[PDB]
């Protein structure tokens, strides 16, 4: 009774360049599609903390450290692109070959982000929802990249990999693990 | 509420499959019995209502050696209690 | 009051039942925390020697439990004008089962007035104890936590044992109706000729609460006396109430009021004309005396000409205007009629854009083009680019010849005349390239064939914009090259290695210095040489270029 | 100092003080200090009179008397000269200031500034109004 999340492996992260990928949602509903840091805990839902930059799935808003309304909501069976320019640290969202604007009439979706240890693509699927994730290993399967993205000098993510990229998700089966010593609430004392 | 310190104990027998409890020495009616090829992890479950909660006190009585003799093959003939740094508490 | 109360014979069964039920559960509710029994009611053993009902104990357990309750029954017989009882009630005893008698239509305040008669009478006595203040509604969320143990205790002498003394801002809207009731007199007490200040502190307050957007038309009920008494005070508040989406009978009368001067309008009037302005805003306010505006069709046809058409914004003769525009395209004062044709444009279909193509012919050598382009692209959807390729590009070619004529004059007093002469195209192009921009947001997917100089027209203008438009920037009463950026995408549909080296001689005419892994990028590119790159190189060369202490007392002396 | 008062008010303050001098020795009591101030026009509260005499037997003379209203005349004009400052600055006298003239009117203002400091005091305030200019000028 929760929400799943999906990401690539930690090795595929980027520090520079100019990257782009697509996402074709099957049904409308509850999605979260964006980018994320590597050190991402799976407990919190996506975009709540300061560890991810992500879009809505239902009502058309951007999600990082809270919320702010942004762009047009979902029809069923559409493509939500995701863009990032490391040369000036900006996050750009497209939708069906159209850039989503803000309430203040700004072109970017996020601005002046710190690089840190870089980013890697991310997604999230709510209860009952479904949507597949093209990523760029076949250039022929790029729907709106020639419309927006190719002329700006962007690159698809898996531009030349001889095999498709590994992915990791969060599973719900609770395991056991030692207590972190920098925990908020509890502690232990081995006197 | 309380005004004293309740101490519960525990006793398992490794060559019979007996599994029993105590409560301040006054034993309880219930016990347990298990198949021989079974691994057991000593566990608690708690909801906290105070600044301090619980302490795993490992020790011994006059005829029974502690849990240190069970985990480590070099400690089978050692009745002293020991907390080596591999013994941690999970969550 | 309870001190001078009427102590009847029926204030004896209810006083002893409001005291015992307040003292029965005193022995059981504390037994979970070891309510002991000893020589004293102390807290060391947590003992309770007062754990006894006030009715079953001796006389000493009632002077502070029943005498405060009989005085409360002297207060519950004095809180309201209903002093009667008609029923009976409802160690370690317990109180009566009275948790179902909650705040009813009459037992809400009657179970709280006995609290106030136990609080405010004793709090005035507490004020008589301080020198010799937990209020009712001014007790906050933390003060009501200390004000609810005795109010529920005073809820047992109001609804239990038959001791029954029983008896958002629409009121501000009713006060607004009272303000409208005051407006019936205040618009009459100066007609035939302290409270005016009450009307003063309201016109801004009306504007405020509307921005925080059962009885929805109660505010619309107030929207009545203003429009009648008028035709700048609360007129802005009326306009503030206009966006806040029976009385429409005055509209035809106002149309008759417009028709009252429309006879000699071919060759006061302030209250009349200003009425229609807020009405027109109210007209498209529900855009989420039926055909009484047929006078409006003949209003501008009679003789503030286009200003009359500005109010007009709320069928088979369109074909009759199709040549009339064309004759005007062959050619004046039908733009307001075109605005009156724009007032009911797209109700839901191909040559509607030909009206603009007709308008372009007049604008090919050309007035108030602000409103002429304002309601223009409201349905710019329907191709016509082939005529548009010859249209505005020639207008650009006229504009390209215009600034070149200006620069040739600037290639040598008298230059101040040319510095004001450049505002002709500045008002023109800002009125021109705007509806055309929305047309570009339709062919972008389509053209992904004849935009080969359509992009270059902007860049030549942008290079002309690159002082040379300082008398164009002041025509704001930045779209100068924003559309060129929007059209820059399709301009990149033309292995650019030399173009990367071209950006040097264009920042040093590069018709001489430019005269002399990548498979995935060139994958879809394969799926008339030298100047097929130098033009595009000059575009980004300017586009990237577009992106490109005093002491203390001396400042106390220069002041 | 005693330069902010020009001469004619002290030419009025003398006989206004001397008439209520009780003995002709140039002294007054503490209570008549308010009564002369009623004749001046400036009528402060009772609270504005102890701190006068707290700043200085109960014997007040024309030496000490000038220092009172000199403290009470500068404060009534030091916060007021920012109003009378801007009256020759702009064109019509409203509040909008063209920044073109301010790049060269400050180089002949009489305080003998240079072109360097006046560029240090223009962008920290195209057109800056009257009230943000003085906010970085009066410090």
């Amino acid at each position: 009774d929760r929400v799943r999340i999906f990401r690539a492996e930690k090795s595929y992260t980027v520090q520079s360049g100019r990257w782009y990928f697509e996402f074709e949602a099957v049904t409308t509903g509850e999605m979260r599609v964006g980018w994320a840091r590597p050190e991402l805990r799976p407990d919190v839902e996506l975009g709540a903390d300061e560890l991810a930059y992500v879009f809505n799935g239902h009502r058309g808003q951007r999600w990082h450290l809270g919320s702010e309304p942004f762009g047009r909501p979902w029809q069923s069976g559409d493509v939500v692109g995701c863009m990032i320019d490391l040369t000036e640290n900006t996050i750009i969202f497209t939708l069906n070959g159209e850039v989503l604007m803000s309430d203040s009439g700004s072109e970017t979706a996020f601005r002046e982000i710190e690089i840190g240890d870089g980013f890697l693509p991310v997604c999230s699927l709510g209860p009952g929802q479904v949507g597949h994730l093209n990523l760029g290993q076949d250039v022929s399967s790029l729907r709106f990249f020639a419309i927006c993205g190719l002329q700006e000098g962007f690159e698809p993510f898996a531009i030349n990999m001889q095999r498709p990229v590994t992915t990791w998700f969060s599973k719900s089966l609770p395991q056991f693990e030692p207590v972190p010593p920098e925990h908020p609430h509890y502690e232990v004392a081995r006197m | 509420i309380s005004h004293t310190d309740l101490v519960i104990g525990c006793l398992v027998d490794l060559a019979t499959g007996l599994m029993t409890f105590t409560a301040n020495g006054k034993e309880s009616n219930t016990f347990f019995q298990v198949e021989p090829n079974t691994k057991l992890f000593p566990a608690v479950f708690v909801l906290p209502t105070h600044q301090n909660v619980i302490q795993f006190e490992l020790g011994k009585q006059k005829n029974i050696m502690p849990l240190s003799a069970a985990m480590f093959l070099s400690e089978r003939k050692n009745p002293a209690p020991q907390c080596p740094p591999r013994l941690e508490v999970q969550m | 009051e309870t001190l001078n109360v009427i102590i009847p014979e029926k204030l004896d069964s209810f006083i002893n039942k409001f005291a015992e039920y307040t003292h029965e559960k005193w022995a059981f509710d504390k037994i979970q925390n070891n309510w002991s029994y000893g020589e004293n009611v102390d807290e060391e053993l947590k003992t309770h020697p007062m754990l006894r009902p006030y009715k079953t104990f001796s006389e000493k357990d009632k002077e502070i439990y029943r005498w405060p309750i009989k005085e409360s029954l002297k207060a519950m017989i004095a809180w309201e004008w209903t002093i009667e009882k008609a029923r009976e009630g409802e160690y370690n005893p317990q109180p009566p089962d009275l948790s179902g008698v909650t705040l009813s239509r009459e037992l809400q305040a009657m179970a709280e007035q006995l609290a106030e008669n136990y609080h405010n009478t004793w709090g005035r006595k507490k004020k008589q104890e301080l020198e010799a203040l937990v209020p009712y509604d001014t007790l906050t969320a933390k003060e009501k936590a200390r004000d609810r143990e005795k109010a529920q205790e005073l809820l047992k002498f109001l609804q239990m044992n038959g001791y029954a003394v029983t008896r958002i801002e629409k009121r501000f809207a009713f006060g607004f109706l009272q303000q409208l009731l005051r407006w019936m007199d205040i618009s009459q007490e100066f007609i035939a000729h302290k409270f005016f200040a009450k009307i003063l502190l309201p016109l801004i307050n009306q504007y405020f609460t509307n921005h925080c957007l059962l009885g929805s038309g109660g505010h619309a009920s107030n929207k009545e006396k203003e429009m009648i008494t008028s035709l700048l005070v609360r007129h802005r508040v009326s306009l503030f109430g206009t966006d806040a989406p029976t009385t429409l009978f005055q509209h035809i009368a106002q149309h008759q009021f417009g028709d009252d001067v429309i006879l000699d309008d071919v060759q006061l009037c302030s209250i009349y004309s200003l009425g229609t302005t807020k009405n027109t805003y109210v007209e498209k306010l529900r855009p989420a005396a039926a055909a009484m505006p047929v006078a409006f069709l003949e209003p501008q046809l009679n003789e503030t000409k286009s200003p009359r058409e500005r109010a007009i914004l709320g069928v088979i003769e369109i074909t009759l205007p199709m040549l009339c525009s064309y004759l005007p395209r062959w050619w004046p004062p039908a733009l307001p009629a075109g605005a009156p044709p724009p007032c009911t444009a797209v109700t839901s279909l191909g040559n509607i854009l030909r009206i603009i193509v007709n308008n372009l012919g007049i604008d090919e050598a050309t007035v108030f083009a602000q409103p002429i382009v304002s309601r223009a692209r409201p349905e710019l959807l329907h191709i016509p680019t082939i005529g548009r390729l010859r249209k505005r590009a020639g207008k650009v070619v006229a504009e390209e010849e215009q600034l070149r004529l200006e620069a040739k004059a600037e290639a040598e007093r008298d230059e101040f005349s040319v510095l004001c002469r450049d505002l002709y195209a500045l008002y023109p192009l800002l009125i021109r390239y705007v509806d055309n921009n929305r047309a570009h947001w339709l062919t972008e997917p389509n053209a992904n064939f004849r935009m080969v100089g359509e992009i270059f027209i902007y860049w030549s203008k942008s290079h002309n914009f690159k002082q040379n438009f300082v008398v164009q920037n002041e025509i704001n009463n930045t779209l100068k090259k924003m559309l060129p950026i929007g059209l820059n995408m399709c301009a990149p549909t033309d292995m650019l290695a030399k173009t990367r080296y071209a950006l040097k001689d264009t920042d040093e005419l590069q018709n001489n210095l430019h005269l002399q892994l990548r498979w995935q990028m060139a994958l879809y590119r394969g799926l008339e040489k030298i100047v097929r790159r130098v033009q595009e190189v000059s575009a980004v060369l300017y586009h990237l270029e577009q992106t490109e202490l005093l002491s203390k007392q001396r400042r106390r002396a220069v002041v | 100092m005693a330069d902010q008062l020009t001469e004619e008010q002290i030419a009025e303050f003398k006989e206004a003080f001397s008439l209520f001098d009780k003995d002709g020795d140039g002294t007054i009591t503490t209570k008549a200090l308010g009564t002369v101030m009623r004749s001046l026009g400036q009528n402060p509260t009772e609270a504005e009179l102890q701190d006068m005499i707290n700043e200085v037997n109960g014997t007040i003379d024309f030496p000490a008397f000038l220092t009172m209203m000199a403290r009470k005349m500068k404060d009534t004009d030091s916060e007021e000269e920012i109003r009378e400052a801007f009256r020759v600055f702009d064109k019509d006298g409203n509040g909008y200031i063209s920044a073109a003239a301010l790049r060269h009117v400050m180089t002949n203002l009489g305080e003998k500034l240079t072109d360097e400091e006046v560029d240090e005091m223009i962008r920290e305030a195209g057109q800056v109004n009257y009230e943000a200019f003085v906010q970085m000028m009066t410090a």
